[PDB]
């Protein structure tokens, strides 16, 4: 009948604790029982690989839907806890009254073992750990005002968490959807693009227009939090709103009529940052979401469902083919509607890419009240979202490779774009290799050249703004374009989207919130290094996807799998030739890439933006503008950045920042610890274990689960894990400790 | 690099480079007499250990000398 | 067909650490170390293919191929001894009204082709040659 | 190139000859085992040194041992 | 329409006939380049190649070298270029020895010892002379103003 | 019940419980007898 | 004068010598006796 | 009799023209799509098929795939630059996994792996323990 219908099987899986007591039930091999320690590790590594646990897409699909509900439940509990801790263990009320002086804190340590030192004198007759997630600013923007409200949102969160968990159980054990239900992309996109995003934005705009905007205006004006009317009061008494925004008097009459102009009071396109709080005007944010909402809702009506009108994605994809691309995009629809791994690849890459964009756009255009001046929170958020993004992007590549090895079928892909790509893979990889070498030699060479020149007493031969100069002309041009846009290419706007492009210095509380950021030779040099790092990462990852099934070296790599240790010592050596290993190596380069980016942000900002400005025009940046002539050499980074900005962590003992010092050291230890897994091999360890077991046997006792050394692949994984934790952890402490002081 | 990255990856990459040289005009005129191949397993281990060792000694040598001389001399 | 063409190579097995020439030789008789590309109207790799107006891509012009007819011969020559052993055993087992090994071969291979002949047990052969 | 040797502990499981990626091993008639078959390495000139064969042997200690040695184009798996 | 086809109609060769690889433009340019052109003797082939490469090499040294701002900068640039040409010439000599051997016969085949030696000689003369020409040209630069 | 008890008898679960107990008792001892570098 | 020796020998030891040595090694390893 | 393929950059190189080359042949009952070791997809012809590769392993890998299609009549040859051809697999007409009377043992040692001689004993001999 209808193309789109709901098909669900009742009572699919019985709920019992029997399987719980039978570890390894999901796998046929593991189910037999443990005979060596490898079984234990394998149990945990194959837990969520449903494709290998079952051969039916319906079953795999059912598990994924329910598992997702589980994650949602966890996320809800997390958010709930944060709000609760902000209601019972925080100084929000005090901060709300004096946001500039009091420091945000929402965690308190018990008075055990001198750990109390960690409870700092943040302010407002309160002692606790200074948090840096930015909760206080967000709550202020929403218009919380009280701590009772925080408690209630916490309760809502707990309730929501439970509902999600029930949903997971219900849709797996009692009402499990069939495969036909899952395979309805057009419907899903229509619903998610119009309901989840469109209605979501519209609903949020409602809160912002009726509750947040009014309260925040009063707060900024000076009204004491206690004197601001309760949220419900604004919703009921239109007169009160009319006082603040003199258009609510007209009511919704202007809206139904075409006179949307009358609502210019609260819907505006001002641009720039609020002078008092140093954040984007909420009026603009309200119009933003309202506009986006309309767009999304309209977009949700593009695909056919059950009424004839609409587009069928298959047709659109197949029609787009050209002279240089054979059958074009034929075959892609089936792949994306019959392979979860393929979908995850695209989705995961885009999600990670978004996080990186959020990081850039959220510092240049501060979105929350009193966020820019809080340097600690700004740095924390930028770095946090930069990382999340990197991991996700690499993950997308990984799952893309899993697709090629597990779901790719030659029959369904003849002369399509995918086939043609795999037919000239040598050309693609060869060229990218060259691009990477070119960029790397030229970009890093600049730094080495400068180091040598400065050391040889020849400063006039350096690539600097005072010698041979490499100016970023293109970027400088775009900046000017964006600066002059308000009033020209953007006539109805009133100010620059960001003061970074150009403008005046916005200061809040004697501290600089935003200032024009200029680009010179040093910036050129660093930006091109970023390009090199990203390009190399792509090379490793793309090579893995393209050569996943076969290679000149190992023609039958596909049969070996996605995660095999090697093929042997032959052919000169075939170690680490799997696609999994390419992901393994890619993560190391992603670490390098992100590390450089976050360091660039930290030094540039502390040198050319952040700081204090006097009543008159005197700007004193935190580091003093050293970036221009010091970041052009490697010695400069080691001395004027790492060595100098690390004075805080190393001298944190005896203070509330002591934890960071300990973690800094601990992270270094873990990083080094990992190098033993990354440089050694299973053979040595297995033999050592044999001798150790001899001792236990000599005393008449030994485990039946014979002790064995970690697999080759696991060894690499353990090493990478500790390596990443240690490296990121070290910077984490370094940044946070430094930031607390600079703030 | 030599210690953590192993042969398989590099061998495949070198193969692509061979293809390029043989297919790029002008450079085709010149050719090798010893087939280009990746370093062996043990060789890489040795090369890596040497790089690690040389850097280790050199860095400390500078510190012990510059630090002592710069302060007391 | 020179069945020893491959064996007749420049490779000299070492004392210890070498399997040897094996069954079909360890290396090609010809040396891979030939020259590179040459100007239009010239040849480089001895019996190379003229690149015509595109000498740069001359190495992509194939000159080495397999004739299907010739392919049959190589199959027969390299498997001659096996066929001999097979027919010999068939002869040993008191063939019905046997004639000559060669004659029997022709008769037995006239039917059951040649490949099938090579893959059949003496028992099956005797059953087949009952007539 | 490489050297592959078979020992008397073979049981004629044929697993090794079914794993070689380059047809270096064969199953020949023999009387030392119940199966009446033993493995041989007639064409070691094509061994790449994968050691897949060894991984397939079921005997306590490999009855088939591959000792890596002199390297040739074939043994180094060079398609170029 | 397919603008990419198997090279030489061999579906199994490791190459493809793309617009870049096989277009009238590419074919024409490569056919008339000194390296592949028809009729040129080994010496002349080297000469043309050398004349071309020497002229553009004096620039990098002259404008970005250690003594660029010195009055004798151009002279220094010339000397540096000559040095680089010598290094490249050594390479050519060594390559020939290894690739071709010691006694040849075919003759007039760029890929023989005698021909290679002649080619190398031409390169040296052309390169050094070309660099000198650039020195003379860069000594006084025309403004082409009426 | 029997099956649940088996799950609670699994190695990972038992370790966590035991270590939590051990950690707790150590913490409690330090809470009531703090700062000791020797048996007095 | 011996004082001029540093400026006459160093150019040779660090440039001419290494070059010729490398060339000879290449010719030696690329030859098939 | 070449299968239908549109070309790839993963085909053979100079070695195939100056050192050595390989070729596989088989017969099919239907036109079907297979994946070639070089990279890509091709359609076999209804009948005889011939394909050239640069390595024996590449050829034998394809044979494995062919067996899935129920094709067991494949033959592999090595063509030298001069035109000489060597029949390589199935060498005796019978697949190696099946014992064929008439095949002799090679490289066999009549003792357990642990009975090989001690390295010191064969010092300054040139032979190895496993060859001793
Ligand atoms: C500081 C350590 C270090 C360095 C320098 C490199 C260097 C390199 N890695 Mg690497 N790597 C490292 C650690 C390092 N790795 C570690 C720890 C790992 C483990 C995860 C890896 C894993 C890894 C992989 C998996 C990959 C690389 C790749 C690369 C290459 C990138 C191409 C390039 O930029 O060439 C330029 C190289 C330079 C060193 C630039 C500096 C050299 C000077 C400044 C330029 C001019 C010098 C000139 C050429 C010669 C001067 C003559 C005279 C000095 C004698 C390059 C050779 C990629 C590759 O090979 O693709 C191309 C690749 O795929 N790396
Ligand atoms: C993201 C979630 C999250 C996180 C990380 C924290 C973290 C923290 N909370 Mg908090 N909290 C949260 C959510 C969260 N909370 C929520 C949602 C609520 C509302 C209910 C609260 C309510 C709350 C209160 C009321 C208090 C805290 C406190 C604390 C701090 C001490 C935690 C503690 O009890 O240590 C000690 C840990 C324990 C006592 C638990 C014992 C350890 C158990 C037994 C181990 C688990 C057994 C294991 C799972 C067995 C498996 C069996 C199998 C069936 C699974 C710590 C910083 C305390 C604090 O800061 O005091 C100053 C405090 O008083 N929180
Ligand atoms: C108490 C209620 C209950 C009971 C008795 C069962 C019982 C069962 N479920 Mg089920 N399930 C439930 C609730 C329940 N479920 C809920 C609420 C969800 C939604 C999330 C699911 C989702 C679900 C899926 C998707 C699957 C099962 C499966 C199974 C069967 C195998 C048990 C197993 O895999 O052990 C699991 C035992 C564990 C202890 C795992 C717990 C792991 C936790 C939740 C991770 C998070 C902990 C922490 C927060 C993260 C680290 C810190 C078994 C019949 C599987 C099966 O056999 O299907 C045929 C299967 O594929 N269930
Ligand atoms: C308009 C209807 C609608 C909405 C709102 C959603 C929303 C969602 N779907 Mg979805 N879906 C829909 C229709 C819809 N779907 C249809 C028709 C199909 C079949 C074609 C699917 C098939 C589908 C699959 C297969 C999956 C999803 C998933 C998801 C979640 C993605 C994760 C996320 O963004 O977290 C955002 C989280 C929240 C916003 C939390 C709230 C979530 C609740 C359920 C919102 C419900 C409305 C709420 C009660 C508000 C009522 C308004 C009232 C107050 C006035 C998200 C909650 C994924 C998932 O994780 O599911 C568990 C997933 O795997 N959907
Ligand atoms: C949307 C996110 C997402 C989802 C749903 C999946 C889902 C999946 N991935 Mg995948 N992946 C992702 C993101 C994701 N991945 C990202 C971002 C990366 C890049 C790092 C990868 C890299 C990756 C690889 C390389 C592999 C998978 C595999 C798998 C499959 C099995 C997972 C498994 O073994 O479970 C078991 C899960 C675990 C054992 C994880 C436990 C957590 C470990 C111990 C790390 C914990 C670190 C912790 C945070 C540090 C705390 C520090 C503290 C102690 C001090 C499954 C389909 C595997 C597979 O076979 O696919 C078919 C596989 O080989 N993925
Ligand atoms: C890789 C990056 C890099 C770059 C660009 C430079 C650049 C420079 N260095 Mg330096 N240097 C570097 C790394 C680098 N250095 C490193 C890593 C070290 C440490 C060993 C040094 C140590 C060093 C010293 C000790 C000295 C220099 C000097 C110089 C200058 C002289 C340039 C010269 O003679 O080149 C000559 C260049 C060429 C002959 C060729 C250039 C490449 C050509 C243009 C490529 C053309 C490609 C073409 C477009 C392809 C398409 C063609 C098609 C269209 C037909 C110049 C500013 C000298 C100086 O005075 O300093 C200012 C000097 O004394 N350098
Ligand atoms: C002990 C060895 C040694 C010596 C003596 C020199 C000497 C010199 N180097 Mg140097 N260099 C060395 C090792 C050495 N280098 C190494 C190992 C590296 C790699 C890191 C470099 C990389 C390097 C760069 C990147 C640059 C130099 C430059 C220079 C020159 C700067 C002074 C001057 O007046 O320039 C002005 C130049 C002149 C006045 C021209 C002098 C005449 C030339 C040198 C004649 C060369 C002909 C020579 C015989 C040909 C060799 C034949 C072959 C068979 C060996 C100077 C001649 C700079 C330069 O200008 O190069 C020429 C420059 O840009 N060097
Ligand atoms: C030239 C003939 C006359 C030169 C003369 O009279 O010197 C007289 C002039 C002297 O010019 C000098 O220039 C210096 C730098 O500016 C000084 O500052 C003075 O101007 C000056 O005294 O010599 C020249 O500079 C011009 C000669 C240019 C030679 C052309 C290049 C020829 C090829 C050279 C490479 C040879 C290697 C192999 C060749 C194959
Ligand atoms: C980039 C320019 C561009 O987009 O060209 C696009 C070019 C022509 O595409 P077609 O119009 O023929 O094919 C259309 C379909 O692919 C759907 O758009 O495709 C290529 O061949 C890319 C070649 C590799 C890219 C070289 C680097
Ligand atoms: C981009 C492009 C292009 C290209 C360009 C180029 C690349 C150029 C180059 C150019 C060049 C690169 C040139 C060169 C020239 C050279 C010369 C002009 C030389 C001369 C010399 C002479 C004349 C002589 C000398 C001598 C001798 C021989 C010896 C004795 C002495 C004397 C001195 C006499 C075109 C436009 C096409 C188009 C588009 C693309
Ligand atoms: C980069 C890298 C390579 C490739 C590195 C190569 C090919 C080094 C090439 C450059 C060196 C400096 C040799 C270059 C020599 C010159 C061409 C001059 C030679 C002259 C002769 C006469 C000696 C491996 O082969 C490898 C193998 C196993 C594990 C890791 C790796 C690895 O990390
Ligand atoms: S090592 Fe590889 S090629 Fe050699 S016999 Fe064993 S499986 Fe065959």
């Amino acid at each position: 009948s209808k193309n789109v219908q709901v098909f669900v099987e009742k009572d699919a899986v019985e709920t019992s604790f029997a399987k719980w007591a039978q570890p390894g039930h999901f796998s046929r091999t593991l189910a037999k029982g443990p005979k060596t320690t490898t079984w234990i590790w394998n149990l945990h590594a194959d837990a969520h690989d449903f494709d290998s646990q079952t051969s039916s897409l319906e079953e795999v699909s059912r598990k994924i839907f329910s598992a997702h509900f589980g994650q949602l439940a966890i996320i809800f509990l997390w958010i709930s806890g944060m709000h609760f801790h902000g209601a019972y263990f925080s100084n929000y009320s005090a901060w709300l009254t004096d946001p500039i002086s009091i420091k945000q804190s929402s965690q308190v340590v018990w008075p055990i073992v001198g750990q109390e030192i960690l409870n700092a004198d943040v302010g407002g007759n309160f002692q606790g750990i200074q948090t840096t997630s930015g909760w206080f600013q967000m709550w202020r923007a929403e218009g919380i005002t009280s701590e009772v409200e925080l408690y209630w949102t916490a309760i809502g969160g707990l309730a929501m968490s439970a509902i999600m968990l029930f949903a997971g159980w219900f849709h797996y054990h009692k009402a499990a959807p069939k495969l036909e239900w899952f395979q309805n992309a057009e419907s899903m996109m229509n619903h998610h693009l119009a309901g989840l995003l469109g209605l979501g934005c519209l609903s949020w705009s409602g809160h912002q227009i009726h509750i947040a905007l009014p309260i925040n205006k009063l707060l900024d004006a000076g009204v004491s939090p206690q004197e601001i009317p309760l949220p419900h009061e604004f919703l009921i008494n239109r007169d009160l709103m009319a006082q603040l925004y003199p258009s609510f008097s007209k009511g919704l009459a202007p809206f139904f009529g075409g006179n949307w102009g009358e609502y210019s009071d609260f819907l505006t396109f001002k641009g720039g940052l609020n002078p008092v709080t140093g954040g984007l005007w909420l009026s603009d944010i309200a119009h933003h979401h309202l506009a986006l909402s309309v767009l999304f809702i309209i977009a949700g009506h593009m695909y056919r469902t059950n009424w004839g009108i609409g587009h069928n994605m298959k047709e659109i994809l197949e029609a787009h083919k050209g002279p240089f691309t054979g059958e074009g995009h034929k075959g892609l629809y089936e792949i994306l509607t019959t392979s979860w791994h393929a979908q995850l690849a695209i989705n995961l890459a885009m999600m990670g890419s978004l996080s990186i964009i959020v990081a850039h756009h959220m510092y240049a255009m501060p979105p929350y009240p009193y966020l820019a001046t809080d340097y600690a929170t700004q740095l924390s958020l930028f770095t946090h979202h930069m990382w999340i993004g990197g991991f996700c992007v690499v993950g997308g590549a990984a799952h893309g490779a899993i697709f090629m090895v597990r779901d790719y079928t030659p029959a369904n892909n003849y002369n399509n774009l995918l086939d043609r790509v795999l037919r000239h893979r040598d050309a693609i990889i060869s060229h990218l290799n060259w691009v990477c070498i070119f960029l790397g030699c030229h970009a890093f060479g600049f730094y080495i050249h400068n180091d040598t020149m400065r050391a040889l007493g020849r400063p006039q031969d350096m690539f600097s703004d005072k010698a041979i100069q490499l100016q970023p002309i293109f970027a400088q041009w775009i900046q000017n374009i964006h600066l002059l846009a308000p009033g020209t290419t953007a006539p109805n706007a009133l100010a620059t989207t960001s003061y970074a492009f150009g403008g005046d210095v916005i200061e809040v509380g004697g501290k600089i919130a935003m200032m024009p950021i200029k680009l010179g030779t040093a910036d050129f040099m660093v930006h091109h290094i970023h390009a090199f790092t990203i390009h190399v990462t792509v090379l490793i990852l793309l090579k893995g996807v393209l050569y996943a099934r076969s290679s000149k070296l190992i023609p039958d790599k596909a049969n070996l799998g996605f995660r095999f240790p090697c093929d042997g010592p032959g052919r000169g050596g075939t170690c680490q030739s799997s696609s999994w290993d390419h992901v393994f190596l890619g993560l190391f380069w992603m670490y390098n890439s992100i590390s450089v980016v976050i360091f660039h942000f930290s030094w540039k900002m502390q040198s050319d933006v952040w700081g204090t400005i006097t009543p008159d025009g005197a700007i004193s940046h935190i580091t003093g503008g050293n970036f221009a002539q010091s970041s052009i050499t490697i010695n400069g980074w080691l001395r004027d950045f790492l060595w100098s900005q690390a004075s805080q962590v190393i001298q944190s003992y005896g203070s509330a920042s002591s934890a960071y010092g300990l973690i800094f050291l601990g992270a270094h230890f873990i990083w080094a610890f990992s190098l033993m897994f990354l440089f050694s091999g299973r053979g040595y360890w297995q033999e050592l274990i044999e001798s150790i077991v001899w001792a236990h046997n000599k005393l008449n006792f030994a485990p039946t689960i014979q002790p064995r050394a970690l697999s080759i692949t696991q060894g690499r994984a353990v090493g990478l894990a500790h390596y990443l934790l240690g490296g990121i952890g070290t910077t984490w402490a370094f940044f946070l400790a430094r930031a607390i002081s600079i703030t | 690099m030599f210690l953590i990255s192993w042969r398989g990856y590099w061998q495949e990459l070198i193969e692509t480079l061979v293809w390029a040289h043989e297919r790029t005009p002008l450079a085709n005129l010149i050719r090798w007499r010893d087939k280009p191949v990746a370093l062996s397993i043990v060789q890489a281990r040795l090369v890596g250990l040497v790089h690690f060792s040389v850097g280790y000694i050199l860095t400390y040598a500078a510190f012990v000398i510059a630090s002592t001389s710069g302060k007391f001399a | 067909v020179d069945l020893d063409y491959g064996m007749k190579n420049s490779y000299v097995p070492a004392t210890g650490g070498d399997g040897g020439q094996g069954q079909f030789g360890a290396q090609s008789p010809n040396d891979w170390r030939v020259a590179g590309t040459s100007p239009v109207g010239e040849t480089s790799y001895a019996g190379a293919a003229d690149g015509g107006e595109e000498p740069w891509f001359a190495e992509a012009i194939s000159t080495v191929s397999l004739d299907l007819q010739k392919a049959d011969e190589t199959l027969k020559a390299f498997t001659k001894d096996a066929a001999a052993f097979k027919i010999e055993e068939f002869a040993a087992e008191k063939p019905y009204g046997f004639t000559s090994s060669d004659a029997a071969m022709e008769e037995l291979v006239g039917k059951l082709g040649y490949s099938k002949f090579l893959e059949m047990s003496t028992k099956q052969l005797m059953k087949t040659w009952g007539t | 190139s490489h050297t592959v040797k078979i020992y008397d502990t073979c049981i004629g499981c044929t697993q090794c000859v079914r794993a070689c990626p380059t047809d270096v091993l064969e199953m020949v008639p023999w009387d030392g085992c119940k199966s009446g078959q033993i493995a041989s390495s007639p064409r070691v000139e094509d061994c790449v040194g994968c050691k897949r064969c060894e991984t397939a042997c079921p005997t306590d200690f490999l009855s088939v041992r591959v000792y890596l040695g002199a390297e040739t184009t074939r043994s180094l798996g060079l398609a170029y | 329409a397919n603008f990419i086809k198997p090279y030489n109609d061999d579906p199994f060769v490791g190459h493809l006939a793309t617009p870049i690889t096989s277009s009238s433009l590419t074919r024409a340019l490569l056919k008339n380049l000194p390296a592949y052109r028809f009729g040129l003797t080994p010496l002349l082939r080297g000469l043309e190649i050398g004349l071309a490469h020497g002229y553009f090499l004096i620039g990098p040294f002259a404008q970005l070298g250690p003594l660029r701002n010195s009055d004798i900068g151009l002279l220094a640039g010339f000397l540096s270029t000559i040095g680089l040409i010598l290094i490249l010439t050594l390479g050519l000599t060594i390559y020939g020895a290894a690739a071709f051997g010691q006694e040849k016969s075919n003759g007039s085949e760029l890929q023989t010892k005698k021909s290679w030696d002649q080619f190398k000689g031409g390169f040296f003369v052309g390169a050094c002379g070309s660099a000198g020409f650039a020195f003379i040209c860069l000594s006084s630069i025309p403004t082409f103003a009426l | 019940m029997n099956d649940f008890q088996k799950y609670l008898s699994t190695a990972p679960v038992l370790l966590t419980l035991w270590m939590t107990f051990t950690a707790g008792f150590i913490i409690e001892v330090n809470r009531f007898f703090p700062d000791m570098l020797g048996l007095y | 004068a011996a004082s001029f020796l540093p400026s006459i020998l160093v150019p040779l030891v660090g440039l001419i010598f290494p070059a010729f040595s490398m060339a000879l090694f290449f010719l030696y390893v690329q030859t098939d006796d | 009799p070449f299968p239908t393929f549109g070309g790839s950059t993963g085909g053979w190189l100079r070695a195939a023209e100056v050192e050595e080359k390989y070729a596989i042949t088989w017969t099919s009952t239907k036109e079907q799509i297979f994946e070639m070791p070089t990279g890509g997809a091709a359609i076999m012809r209804n009948g005889e098929n011939l394909l050239y590769l640069a390595r024996k392993e590449q050829c034998l890998a394809l044979s494995t795939q062919l067996r899935t299609f129920k094709i067991n009549d494949y033959k592999i040859y090595r063509i030298f630059p001069s035109g000489e051809v060597q029949y390589l697999h199935p060498k005796d007409g019978v697949f190696p996994e099946k014992v064929n009377p008439g095949r002799t043992s090679v490289n066999s040692r009549g003792f357990s792996i642990g009975k090989n001689p001690n390295p010191a004993s064969i010092k300054f001999s040139g032979i190895t323990t496993y060859e001793s």
